[PDB]
């Protein structure tokens, strides 16, 4: 079974800024990359980025190029996205899914994303 | 003759200079895709090249594969017996330059072993199983024989014997499983011998194992013959890999593969060798161009040019 | 046209060669394979920058002195 | 214009050429002192890499040290116990890549055993001591259980565990420190093992002492676990070097460091990076000028000298 | 002006390399460390003394051909 | 004459060098070396392929120029 | 001035022009037979460099040769104690390189051990024999003592041990020979040490035997110490090896050896070297041209061709 399971519901105060964790298991983390997707309250689902595990590149939409971040935790099979001078347009649910290529190519360029978070 | 815009190049004496039309020698950019033609690809799903050679039970559709190269996907996992292989890199290397997986079953006589040996952590269909090209031989009722095999190369090419030694966790174990308290496994040649005495020893929990299989491989060149001599904690091979030589090979890459022709592939892809130089990545495979660190190199192909 | 075909003859063809990337840390394999490659990359980026740069100088070289006998004769014609 | 006197070049089509002037390419001199700017240097007094490493008395100096280039004298010497390093060069190398000693002391739940051997070969201070870095595991009363303790690696760095094995000399001393007639050790993560057998044998007297160390180290990965099994002859760690990844290196010199700036460094010291080629030494760090077997090469900056 | 500042774009920055100097002998690695080193040196010896003797020709030619011009031009004049 | 003395300046002298025949498979040192002669055996050919089209074309350019030089001296004498 | 039939060259701007007169650069075509000067060639008739090393019967003729080139023709072939050397080819290269095969004679003083020991399978004359530089130890009596032994390095220059373990096929024959039950080897220095525990398995018939040698060495540095520990299976040497420095080396080549003068000399034989560039070997010894893969190489050596 592969599964990924994220951390608990966060409430904030604009202009904080906040940090959402995927815990991983059933899988070592550097074999996919990840990526990250918000869906604002019956508004659809947006992407948001995603972070190359294994090399740590990333790649983010410029509407949030500068204040968002990802990262990845490897000892504990985990990965933070971060995002610094919320605002209230942010509310959303954030979903961090897993992408196949990690190693020649960016992985969302060409294939799914096949297992998410909750 | 002049044109309204130029492309600056670099000479010997210049460090830029306009000239007519000028055209690049560095291929900087690639496809995405892996060209499935003309070298025969063979895309590993899942697999890892040794797990495929071991015959690990997800990747049973491998057996007997050929291929030009094999693309080892970063997605794959072992999921049997958890094993370990000194020499890892030299063993891959050369079974991926021998670019088949073709393996000819062979007759063992293990007299006085029980063969066929399996466990839950590696389970074939519904119920406990091992690796398809190994032979996990344990104790037959309540002994356990000094095991003394042969077998001769009397064919005309190499045969690769992969075998491989059980690293049990407890000594109870060690002795239920081998009567004797510490065996050891030789397997030698004319030519050489390599012998291991296997160790018992609590290891990191691995699958619900802590014991391991130790992966060994010896090659019996024609006219040559192999002698297997164990008294306990032997993983015997069922037979033998046909090694041969060719253009095979062996790359790391998540690119898709894909229906078009092309010579030359990387791990980001098959890009074309119109140009002579590449920047895209230094692992290639093919009849590639040669890479370079630079990402433009600018041929002049016009005069220069005075507007 | 290319007019690289008599430097480099063409693209020759490399199928099995030594591990570029490596996972964990060997020690002096490791660093003899790495040493190989930089070494390698370094003399043909080398080499590229001066074939390119010898080829240009001699196009333009060659394109110039064109340029400048065809201007000689005309006006003199 | 000419000049009175002339500087002799080579080109494709001559020899020797004389012309007005010429400047040189070859850097064929060096200062004779390494500048301490900006590459971070750290000159071993004494202490070689390894022996800082292991926690050698007389270099308690270099304790949690960081550099950028690690100049190791050729007066350095061993003043501790006789140790040997399978595979020094390359435990040496990933050290000295890794760029700083930083120790992490880790917490060893090593129950039944008497902890901070020490020797008389090893002083520190007054009394018999031994390697910072280990810790020298003996009998405790009359019994020695077997060792079986467990780290995980919960951060995102690798971690460089250095332990060793004890070879003791005589058959009497080896059951006198661990009541094994003969034990072994085996240190071992998710992904490799490694077990060593301790031998009992004289050995070349050094430093008053037959015995020996048998240096080995393990990484860590992220994520990964270490387990240490043992049931005698064990030199446990204390803790982990924090690996790093950097443009750090090590450089056998004697020359001595020198308050400048500079940015390419020889062992002949450091030498300025103007000229595009080298003559001085084949060994480098820094920006350095492309060694070449040459110790002239002339480039005509003017006309033809025709006086 | 330094004129090689096109052809050789830098000082590239070498920092953790193999080791170029060895106490005892050891056997096969040492040998391919010692052959590695040696075909780095010949290498970029032979392409520096090709590049220094193309540099100086390519500057007297230019020099020479200028020199020559401004000869014939001032004798005219 | 020879004309290539001046580039490459003698034979040197190579005594004791890697294996470049093997008879069995070992694995990671043996594609090493094979990796190693073939990389130097590719830059090699090059640097001779290079260094031959060089010297002709210099040489060609150099007759040329004389040829020329004295057709047009001998036409107006 | 022009010429009826010219050569064909190629430039950076033309693929084929035609030249009044072109010469050859690349040398392509070889002599076949190897020149014996100035290069102290030594042809190895029979015997490869290990055999004559360890003192093989029908190699007594190579006993203290010194060679600037040792040619090891393919008909080489061992008729002796089947032997095994782990690390055969840097064992061979560095014995190569030192360049003679000088061997000076120590007094080991065994004590308690039957010296001299013979086989069958190694004729030397009409009765049993063995390796000229090594000494088989057996049991004395009915007792084997633990050998241990020391010899100085007291001269300026290194030493080279050869020595060995005896592989025996059967238990019996293991305590036939050595009393102990499984004996073990141990050569050692102040800066390094080397064991070895023998192991009993037969193993392929090799010329009446099942029993093997593992031939080891060990090199002493001045001002070092050699300690030999062993409780059985012990080749012991009988002195040792002086090792060298200089230009010497090995070939195989079956080419026969001539009476004459040059100075390149490939496994095709000897080989002139005034063109630069040759196409015949990629192995080469002493002053010989750089290999190319081209089969020609036209350097234009007159004016375009205009007849
Ligand atoms: C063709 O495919 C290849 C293969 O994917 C592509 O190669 C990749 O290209 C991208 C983009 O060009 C590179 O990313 C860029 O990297 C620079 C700096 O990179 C340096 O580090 C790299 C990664 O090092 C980690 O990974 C390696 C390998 O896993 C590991 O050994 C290291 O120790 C290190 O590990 C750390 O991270 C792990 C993962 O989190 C952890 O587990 C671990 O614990 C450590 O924390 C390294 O690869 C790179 O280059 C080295 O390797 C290449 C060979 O690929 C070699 O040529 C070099 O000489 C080096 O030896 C460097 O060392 C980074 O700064 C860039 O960031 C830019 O962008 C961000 C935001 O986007 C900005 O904030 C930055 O300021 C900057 O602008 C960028 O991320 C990638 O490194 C490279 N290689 C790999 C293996 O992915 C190639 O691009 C493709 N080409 C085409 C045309 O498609
Ligand atoms: C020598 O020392 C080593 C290291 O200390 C010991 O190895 C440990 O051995 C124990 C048991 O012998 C192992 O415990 C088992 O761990 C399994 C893995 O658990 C990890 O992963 C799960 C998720 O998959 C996490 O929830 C968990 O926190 C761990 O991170 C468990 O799955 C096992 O559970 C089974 O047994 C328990 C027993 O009560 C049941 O309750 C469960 O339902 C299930 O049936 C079990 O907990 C431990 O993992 C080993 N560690 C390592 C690093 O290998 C050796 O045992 C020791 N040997 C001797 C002889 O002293
Ligand atoms: C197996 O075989 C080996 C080799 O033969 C034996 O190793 C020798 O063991 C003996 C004692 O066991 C060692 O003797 C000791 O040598 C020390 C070093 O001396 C050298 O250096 C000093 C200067 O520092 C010189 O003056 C000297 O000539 C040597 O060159 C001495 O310092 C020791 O002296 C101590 O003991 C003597 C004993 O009477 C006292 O008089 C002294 O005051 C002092 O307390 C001692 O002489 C010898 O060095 C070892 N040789 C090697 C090469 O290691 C093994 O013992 C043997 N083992 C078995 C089980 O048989
Ligand atoms: C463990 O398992 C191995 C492998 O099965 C056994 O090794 C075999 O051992 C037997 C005897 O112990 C060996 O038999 C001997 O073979 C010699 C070689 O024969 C080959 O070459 C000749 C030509 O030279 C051919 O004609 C022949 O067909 C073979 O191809 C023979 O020369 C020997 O003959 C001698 O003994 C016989 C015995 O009757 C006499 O008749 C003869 O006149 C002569 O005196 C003998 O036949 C066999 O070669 C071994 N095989 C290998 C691969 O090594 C181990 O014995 C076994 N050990 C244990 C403890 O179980
Ligand atoms: C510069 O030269 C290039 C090389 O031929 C020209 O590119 C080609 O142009 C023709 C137009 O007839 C196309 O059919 C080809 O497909 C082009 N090839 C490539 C590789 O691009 C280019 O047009 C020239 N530019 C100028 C301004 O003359
Ligand atoms: C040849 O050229 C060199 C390069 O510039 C000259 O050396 C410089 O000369 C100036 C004199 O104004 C000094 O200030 C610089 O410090 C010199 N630089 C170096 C690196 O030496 C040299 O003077 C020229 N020689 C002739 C005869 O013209
Ligand atoms: C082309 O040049 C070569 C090089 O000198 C000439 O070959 C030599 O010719 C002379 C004739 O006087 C001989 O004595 C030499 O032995 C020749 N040397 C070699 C290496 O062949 C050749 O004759 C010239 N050809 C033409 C047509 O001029
Ligand atoms: C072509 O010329 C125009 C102006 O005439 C200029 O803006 C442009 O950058 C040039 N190049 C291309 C590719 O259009
Ligand atoms: C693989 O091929 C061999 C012979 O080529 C054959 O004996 C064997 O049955 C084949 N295995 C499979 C699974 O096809
Ligand atoms: C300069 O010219 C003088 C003679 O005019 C000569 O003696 C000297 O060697 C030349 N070079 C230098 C560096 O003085
Ligand atoms: C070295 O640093 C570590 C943490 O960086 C610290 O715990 C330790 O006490 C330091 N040791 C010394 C001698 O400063
Ligand atoms: C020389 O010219 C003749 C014809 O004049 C031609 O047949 C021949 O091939 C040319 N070359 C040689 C080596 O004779
Ligand atoms: C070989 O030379 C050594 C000394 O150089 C000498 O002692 C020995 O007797 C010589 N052996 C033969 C066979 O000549």
């Amino acid at each position: 079974q592969v599964q990924l399971v994220q951390s608990g519901a966060e409430v904030k105060k604009p202009g904080a800024s906040v940090t959402v964790s995927c815990q991983v298991s059933g899988y070592t983390l550097t074999s996919y990359g990840l990526s990250w997707v918000r869906q604002a309250p019956g508004q659809g689902l947006e992407w948001v980025g995603w972070i190359n595990t294994y090399d740590g590149q990333t790649k983010y939409v410029k509407k949030f190029q500068g204040r968002v971040t990802m990262t990845t935790h490897t000892g504990t099979n985990t990965a933070y996205m971060e995002m610094k001078s919320l605002r209230s347009d942010d509310t959303a649910v954030y979903y961090c899914a897993r992408v196949e290529g990690v190693r020649g190519v960016m992985g969302f360029h060409y294939y799914p994303m096949d297992v998410w978070g909750q | 003759h002049a044109v309204p815009n130029g492309t600056l190049v670099k000479t010997i004496t210049d460090d830029q200079i306009e000239v007519t039309n000028a055209t690049e020698l560095v291929q900087s950019s690639s496809t995405g895709k892996i060209c499935n033609n003309p070298h025969r690809i063979l895309d590993g799903i899942d697999c890892t090249l040794i797990d495929a050679l071991l015959g690990d039970p997800h990747c049973d559709v491998f057996q007997n594969e050929t291929w030009d190269l094999f693309v080892e996907r970063s997605k794959a996992f072992s999921n049997c017996y958890p094993y370990d292989v000194p020499d890892y890199a030299s063993l891959r290397s050369l079974v991926a330059s021998s670019g088949t997986l073709e393996f000819i079953t062979e007759g063992f006589t293990w007299t006085g072993v029980t063969q066929n040996g399996g466990s839950n952590a590696c389970k074939r269909g519904p119920g406990s199983g091992f690796f398809s090209r190994l032979n996990w031989l344990t104790k037959s009722g309540s002994t356990y024989p000094v095991l003394n095999v042969t077998m001769p190369n009397n064919d005309n090419f190499d045969k690769l014997y992969i075998w491989g030694v059980h690293h049990p966790s407890t000594n109870q174990e060690q002795t239920s499983l081998y009567v004797q308290a510490s065996g050891r496994v030789t397997v030698s040649t004319r030519r050489s011998q390599q012998t291991i005495i296997p160790n018992i020893g609590s290891r990191p929990w691995v699958r619900g194992l802590s014991s391991r299989i130790s992966i060994y491989w010896t090659i019996v060149k024609p006219g040559d013959v192999l002698v297997i001599n164990s008294n306990g904690n032997l993983i015997a091979p069922r037979g033998y890999f046909k090694m041969r030589t060719g253009k095979s090979s062996i790359m790391r890459s998540d690119a898709p593969i894909d229906t078009c022709i092309s010579e030359c592939i990387t791990p980001n892809g098959s890009i074309p060798n119109d140009k002579p130089f590449q920047n895209v990545n230094k692992i290639t495979y093919g009849a590639c161009p040669k890479y370079v660190k630079q990402n433009t190199l600018k041929l002049a192909t016009g005069m220069r040019n005075v507007p | 046209n290319g007019k690289l075909n008599r430097v480099i003859e063409k693209t020759n063809e490399k199928f099995h060669q030594i591990e570029k990337e490596f996972s964990e840390v060997e020690g002096r394999i490791q660093d003899l394979e790495k040493y190989v490659e930089d070494t390698k990359i370094d003399l043909w980026s080398y080499n590229a920058e001066l074939l390119v740069a010898l080829e240009n100088q001699h196009t333009i070289d060659l394109t110039d002195s064109e340029m400048n006998k065809l201007f000689e004769k005309t006006r003199r014609q």
